[PDB]
């Protein structure tokens, strides 16, 4: 029926007063970060040159306290620099890299893919977004004239859609990178709609209206103290350019303002917001009749986009093959059509941690529960535990062999491991005479531990592989010790784990 | 010295021959501390605080004086000294999970009892000294004790000369704590006669209650004063009988009258006089600038929670108390956000004895700032990058500081642990036990910082 009450755990904290405005400034892009400004002011460079510019930035902050550091590290360090807040009138911490005293944090951090390759990270304090959206900006006269010609939300939206180096590649591919430190203010969903047969645009626009309806129902369910009238609440839709000529997939991006007075905090919280918005439109009748005959699968929303360091291609940008351009689905009772059209061009409407657009109270949905085990999975798990048996966790099984210390148990069985290496791989057996076990992966079902003494591939004869001992619980609650090797040569999937032998302990 | 020291000083043992007194900060009363330093110089011949405990007696003549003082005492205290084990407290007190009220409570203290007792025992062992002229160092201690109430400069000297002397001669501790044990015994004996009831304390300082009707105050002053008179006179009589004579006549201080009193640990006690709303909290560690705000929050929450004496079933009061305690925690963590960028405020003073965070290789570059670190290391735990929490020695970097956001998800957890001991103690002490007040910081209000 829409699911939300029975499969989500709303955890909010109300903050009224100065802590509301203070919290907002601390967790949202600065008021001028996404306010169109004449030119860019930021730090745009390839990953290599940014490691250097970050190293040199640390040498002007380490003197005054900054803990010293000893493409994931670069993104983490840039996000931490962008998140750091201004202490009074003193220039912010990122001012060392951006080299201006007018910089105001927090700030957006983007990733630019260049040709032939090269992830160029770019942290900006302001940018020429007026120029980027200028191509899809329709003048008030044009929208008003179209409204007079077609007095009908759907028809006008179909008509209004028809009328539409790292520093230079910033303007061809910019991908916003999720910052877990900041608070998310817009529900940005990446709809990857697979297509059996091509879908006409008239169909997609009617499907998108149904999606708006379902998503607004889901939003009024998730945020119960808000007021989402599902005929006036603005949802923004953006289609990837290919009449739709698309054959394989339709690229869609749906942006929703988080209704006041709510602000959503947490990657997992938006993972829920996205999974509640998915079921709503799947249970919706009109949407699955409108797009069903054309869609191969009903998996539309990708929920992994929301993780610190994961980027999402912004609208009004291409991919290095399709510039995301708005598709206008006017609200059925929208009282300002020209405003709605000239609302898709404002970067705040499509930024994860944008400034929220006199706050008395503010409710932060910071938890919608943990990983969603399907009522089907939860009921599947409780029913499997009652028919087949209990599979004890890794920690409990290891506890039997006096391990509360994994790197020491590994040493005792390392002899068995090296003996099987001598028996089946004797040409590389002696490299495994003096080895130190350093933890690699630590889970509740998997424990990978390396053996650095560049060792040799035991499968082919390509100094090419890294060895990893992996402990899991198999069979009748017995400990299975697997030697695994990750090589680099293409014959062996580039830097991919491959097992070679698995013995008991 | 490697491990440093409590009191700043700069000795002039040779060239140029001019004493130089370091007077730390204290701008408002700069003349007062200058006069205190001058008096400390003049009295103890300038040896203090450089020479140490040797101003009084050689560190090795003490083993003789302590033995010579264990003989001139009374037969009972002679054994009482020999049976002293660290923290024995052989006196009827309250169970540490307990609380009292509304009954007329009162705190008492003997100003400078360890120093005065040390002086009397030093005189008892004075005959045992090799040189009668070698007792001049035993005249400076009496000058300190005599002038202690008159001038506070002798005070800070005596609060450090005495504990350090007790470290110079380990055998003096078992003597001083046996004499104080005897004092506490007569305190308890005399207490019953004047309706006083020993409920807690640490020797020289002791707090108790009165078996008077808990509504009359005109006669309350009379009993509270007669108890002071009788206890002071009886303790003085025991000391005289123990041959130990004090230079400054003994005096008991009425350090406050209160109606409610709640204790959780051995040192943690909160007193509150409802009539005048005067309170006193002890046992809460002031390990930084945030702990003071936490203490204020606790002393307001306790003032509001013992104001719930409205007639109710005990079960109801437990819940309407826990709710208010959780609300106080909420208002504390909300205000914590508005000072998340004040690293100096979220700072902890680590001692050179406690386990300490490892020094970053860039704190060794403070120039003329590394010299200020003598006793305390002020550390703030910041969270660079992600996952890792690293310590920054605050006072070894130039100001204004630039830092990654302060890991309030570590300091607030520690402050909340202390506030939780105080609140588990009060919840399980006034109303029915069985409730460990825990605030779900990790779920309710963790998002603000992490
Ligand atoms: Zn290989």
């Amino acid at each position: 029926l829409n699911y939300v009450k029975h499969n989500v755990t709303p955890r909010e904290t109300v903050l009224d007063g100065d802590t509301a405005k203070a919290y907002l400034r601390a967790r949202t892009y600065a008021p001028g970060a996404l306010t169109p400004a004449p030119a860019y002011c930021g730090a745009v460079d390839s990953a290599t040159k940014m490691m250097g510019r970050l190293a040199d930035a640390e040498k002007l902050l380490v003197p005054r306290g900054w803990p010293a550091f000893a493409t994931c590290g670069i993104v983490k360090r840039l996000l931490r620099l962008a998140a750091t807040e201004q202490q009074g009138p003193t220039p912010p911490a990122i001012a060392a890299l951006i080299r201006n005293a007018a910089v105001q944090t927090p700030l957006p951090v983007y990733r630019i893919s260049m040709v032939p390759t090269g992830q160029a990270f770019a942290a900006l304090a302001w940018d020429d977004w007026a120029r980027i959206t200028r191509d899809a900006r329709l003048a008030e006269a044009v929208v008003s004239a179209e409204a007079a010609a077609h007095p009908d939300h759907g028809a006008l939206g179909r008509r209004l859609t028809d009328r539409i180096d790292a520093g230079g590649q910033m303007y061809v591919n910019r991908n916003e990178i999720f910052n877990g430190a900041l608070a998310i203010t817009n529900i940005i969903l990446d709809l990857d709609i697979a297509l059996k047969e091509p879908v006409p645009f008239r169909r997609l626009h009617e499907a998108l209206g149904h999606f708006r309806r379902g998503a607004l129902a889901a939003v009024q369910l998730l945020f119960p103290a808000a007021r989402v009238d599902p005929d006036a609440y603005p949802c923004y839709f953006f289609k990837s350019a290919c009449v739709c000529s698309c054959t394989d997939k339709i690229g869609l991006r749906v942006c929703m303002p988080v209704p006041a007075p709510y602000v959503v905090h947490g990657s997992l919280t938006m993972r829920g917001v996205a999974r509640v918005i998915q079921q709503a439109v799947l249970l919706d009748r009109d949407f699955v009749e409108a797009i069903g005959s054309y869609v191969k699968n009903f998996l539309l929303i990708d929920t992994g986009v929301y993780a610190h360091g994961h980027s999402l291609r912004l609208p009004y940008f291409a991919k290095i093959c399709g510039r995301l351009l708005p598709v206008f689905v006017i609200p059925p009772a929208c009282k300002d059509v020209p405003a709605f059209v000239a609302a898709h061009a404002d970067p705040r409407r499509f930024h994860f941690h944008a400034p929220p657009t006199s706050p008395r109270e503010i409710r932060v949905l910071h938890s919608l529960g943990g990983d969603y085990v399907s009522f089907f999975e939860r009921k599947a798990s409780r029913n499997a535990l009652e028919h087949f048996g209990r599979r004890e966790t890794l920690t409990e099984v290891l506890g039997r062999y006096n391990v509360q210390t994994v790197e020491g148990f590994a040493s005792e069985l390392l002899g068995r491991i090296v003996a099987c290496i001598e028996t089946h791989f004797p040409e590389h057996a002696g490299e495994y005479q003096a080895v130190s076990v350093r933890r690699a992966v630590s889970k509740d079902d998997w424990v990978l531990l390396q053996l650095v003494p560049s060792l040799s591939c035991l499968r082919f004869k390509h100094a090419t592989a890294r060895t990893f001992v992996a402990l899991s619980v198999g069979a009748n609650n017995r400990l299975c010790v697997s030697l695994c090797q990750q090589c680099f040569a293409a014959k062996c999937d580039s830097n991919r784990l491959h097992t070679l032998f698995t013995i008991d302990a | 010295e490697v491990r440093g020291g409590p009191v700043p000083y700069f000795a002039v043992l040779g060239f140029p021959g001019w004493p130089t007194f370091t007077v730390p900060a204290t701008a408002e009363s700069a003349r007062d501390l200058v006069r205190g330093a001058a008096a400390a110089y003049a009295a103890l011949l300038g040896a203090w605080p450089a020479v140490g405990a040797r101003v009084v007696l050689p560190p090795r003549a003490w083993p003789g004086v302590a033995s010579a003082a264990a003989g001139c005492l009374l037969p009972a205290v002679r054994e009482a000294v020999a049976r002293w084990h660290p923290a024995t407290k052989i006196i009827q007190l309250l169970d540490p999970p307990a609380a009292v009220g509304p009954v007329w409570t009162a705190r008492f203290c003997f100003p400078g009892l360890r120093a005065q007792l040390l002086a009397a025992l030093a005189d008892l062992g004075g005959s045992g000294l090799a040189d009668p002229h070698g007792r001049t160092g035993l005249a400076r201690l009496d000058a300190l004790v005599v002038a202690a109430p008159s001038e506070p400069w002798a005070g800070a000297v005596l609060e450090r000369l005495v504990p350090d002397t007790c470290n110079a001669c380990p055998a003096l501790r078992q003597l001083l704590g046996g004499v104080m044990a005897a004092v506490c015994l007569q305190i308890e004996e005399t207490a019953s006669s004047v309706k006083f009831a020993v409920c807690g304390g640490d020797g020289g300082a002791f707090w108790g209650v009165f078996n008077v009707d808990p509504q009359d105050a005109d006669a309350a002053s009379g009993v509270i004063e007669d108890a002071r008179r009788a206890i002071e006179t009886a303790v003085g009589a025991v000391l005289r009988a123990n041959a130990v004579r004090l230079r400054h006549p003994l005096c008991l201080a009425l350090e406050g009258v209160y109606t409610h009193a709640v204790a959780w640990s051995q040192a943690g006690v909160w007193f509150w006089n409802s009539r005048d709303n005067t309170d006193h909290l002890g046992g809460f560690p002031l390990r930084g600038p945030a702990y003071t705000t936490a203490a204020g929050v606790v002393r307001d929450t306790l003032r509001r929670v013992l104001g719930l004496t409205t007639a109710c079933v005990p079960e109801e009061d437990a819940l309407t108390a826990r709710g208010l305690m959780e609300d106080a925690c909420d208002r504390l963590i909300l205000d914590a956000f508005n000072k998340r960028l004040d690293a100096e405020y979220w700072s902890v003073r680590v001692s050179p004895f406690e386990a300490s965070d490892p020094l970053p290789p860039t704190a060794f570059r403070g120039g003329a700032l590394l010299d200020a670190e003598h006793y305390w290391r002020r550390v703030v735990r910041v969270c660079p990058g992600g996952g890792e929490s690293v310590g920054v020695p605050v006072d070894l970097y130039p100001r204004p500081l630039v830092l990654p956001p302060v890991d309030c998800a570590h300091h607030l957890r520690e402050i909340l642990r202390e506030i939780e001991l105080v609140f588990t103690g009060v919840l399980a002490g006034v109303w029915g036990e069985g409730g460990k007040f825990v605030y779900p910081f990790d779920d309710k209000m963790s998002f603000l910082f992490a």
